């Protein structure tokens, strides 16, 4: 079963954090018998802009993946000190040191094998996701593995 | 020669079902129904039909139903129908009020379509049946996404 | 007497979705289908009949919208053109 | 670089008989069925679109003549009225 | 805008699809097949139509020549298409070359929707499948006798 | 499943013999995979006339039934002498003796239980049907449990 929950089209930030609207936005149900719990939300290139760009490790233990997103100064996101935040300016081209807010790691994820899921470098066993906030969705850091609230897995699509 | 006969309004009598589930036993209830069937009903209303409207009937009831609306009388007085459907719907076809996962209880569209044929609906020959479902018929958003 | 006739003829059905996919509906609003489609006869009832009138519905759903959803037009055994003509 | 476009969007089935019927074909002259298809291809093409054609065809195969048969339109997803225009 | 798209006759290349089975191995032999063939083939030609004709394809064959003629790199130059199918047929659907009682080899009406659809066939998005089917769907004789 | 072979819609007599025309007549052949061999033929009423009386028996066998077909005087069919006829005239009201060739025994088909099958009073075990001659039909007395050729049964449609 092609088990599709999309949540992510396209939005800016606002206020120094990053926010996403939804495609959905008059909470419209299914009329299939089953319930329909969101478990991922990856589809975007809806036509501000969110920037990925890869790395090349001398340690490869998982591929180097980077985030940012355009501003007045382009800001990256980052994750120092057990917190998350964003922090402006652009990556000084390859990053020297592995432990970096910079550098993030891509695992496949279950559904479909076309999608992957975001690895923090800086913290180990930490996870990059989603949670319904008011009207829009909000991304904050959340570990996989627990439950907490829904936990809406955040991924992204793929080049063919 | 192209159009359906139209009888004469001060003289016909038309007739329309209106079928719908709002509240189950086992699903999650279908909330705003009541809406719908108000303004479908007011619709039909204006267009010259007799509305008749039933709620939460299992499909064992909504056969029977069907075979009691199809023996009616005002159907030799009528050139038309409608047989307006609302529940939930799985790729089989139309749920019912006591619809589960564990038994089924599922009215096909063959056999809504069996119930008005000319042979078991002799009152309805050369008229039209225009049946309008509105329900689920799979697990999926109806979208794909493919790489332009 | 006993003069022959087909034995399925002039059906329309007009299912919500095309074969495996689902169909949204508003909470307060109604369906959107059924929206659509009581707007639909509301407005052209006197100038299409069914069928186009079922076509304008379906077309009106091409764009999608996020919960997008797709009229279907099925076992459409007519034979000829019918107006509702609602009271003349 | 990524759209939706409604998988399954823009169809029309055009069955030769009603589910659970026969239909009947001519040893010679050809299948029944396809015979007035073509014709009614070679007479009206260029002024009816397919859903209209596909009406005509059904209308022709209303009065029954010992063989008879109803054509079904199954499936009509179609968003636009389609005109074949051949040749033009 | 209520007109699907038509482009210039000297650079549109359009294909259709005309698959029969005249020949069975288990089941009587479809006469007539070879005027439907050429009559459809003319047809298609007067209107444009690049044909590609195909005789006694068994359903795993009808699968991928299907997917073939969704490959092909003359959709993304076209606007329509048409599949024109006339075998035997049962309630299920389109009958093979193989087909027999004790093994059925059916290619149903919903795989050929499916192996059209905008996710398998990208080349043809926003233009229609005019599919025409020529078989039977069941046993009854499609007439009934009622009492007037 | 509703086996139905109809293949009777009306024709009158012709030379002294009692000729049928049936609703085909291009031999048009089914798209369905399996044969269609026929084995009743039954349908008429649709709109040269075909007359059928009953009759009360005071020694109950069988429901007693006559064929006649209009005629410059009216014909009866006959069944006089081990051999097929048909006889002019008209019958003489209730028939006095059993034996004759005026009275038939009706007897239900098992296809639908709707139809009856023929019966002759003046032969026992004998049986009244059709077969195929050249683009008509022509009926002709076959035994029914004999398989004499298509061996068609001939039945007629009763009244609801």
């Amino acid at each position: 079963v092609e088990d599709n929950c999309i949540n992510f089209v396209a939005m800016k930030f606002i206020d120094n954090t990053l926010y996403f609207i939804a495609e959905d936005d008059e909470n419209l149900e299914s009329d299939y018998f089953g319930k329909l719990e969101s478990k991922l939300s990856v589809i975007r290139n809806l036509n501000t802009i969110f920037i990925i760009s890869m790395y090349k490790d001398s340690q490869p233990r998982g591929m180097a993946v980077t985030i940012s997103v355009k501003c007045e100064k382009i800001s990256t996101l980052s994750c120092e000190n057990k917190i998350i935040s964003f922090k402006e300016m652009n990556p000084p081209d390859n990053i020297k040191d592995t432990k970096s807010d910079i550098i993030f790691f891509q695992r496949s994820v279950p559904g479909h094998d076309n999608k992957m899921q975001f690895e923090s470098s800086s913290y180990e066993g930490y996870f990059l996701a989603c949670e319904k906030e008011r009207d829009l969705f909000k991304l904050i850091l959340k570990k996989e593995d627990e439950l907490g609230d829904r936990s809406i897995m955040f991924t992204v699509q793929n080049e063919d | 020669a192209e159009i359906y006969p139209i009888m004469d309004k001060s003289s016909r009598t038309r007739l329309a079902l209106i079928i719908c589930n709002e509240e189950f036993d086992s699903i999650p209830r279908r909330t705003g129904a009541e809406v719908d069937i108000t303004g479908m009903t007011m619709l039909l209303q204006n267009l010259g039909y007799s509305v008749d409207v039933k709620k939460n009937l299992t499909a064992s009831d909504m056969t029977t139903e069907l075979e009691a609306f199809a023996h009616r009388p005002e159907h030799k007085t009528s050139d038309s129908t409608f047989l307006v459907f609302m529940s939930h719907g799985i790729r089989e076809g139309i749920c019912g009020k006591k619809h589960s996962e564990q038994v089924p209880d599922i009215l096909q569209l063959n056999a809504i379509f069996n119930m008005l044929n000319t042979k078991n609906c002799p009152s309805l020959k050369d008229k039209p049946k225009v049946i309008i479902i509105q329900a689920c018929r799979g697990d999926s958003p109806g979208v794909v996404w493919f790489k332009d | 007497a006993i003069k022959k006739a087909h034995i399925e003829k002039d059906f329309i059905a007009f299912c919500s979705s095309t074969p495996d996919n689902v169909s949204w509906r508003h909470p307060t609003m109604g369906s959107v289908f059924i929206g659509r489609l009581i707007e639909h006869m509301q407005e052209y009832a006197c100038s299409c009949d069914v069928e186009e009138i079922f076509r304008k519905v379906r077309f009106s759903f091409e764009q999608p919208d996020g919960r997008a959803q797709m009229p279907t037009t099925e076992r459409v055994t007519l034979t000829r053109c019918f107006y509702l003509f609602p009271g003349h």
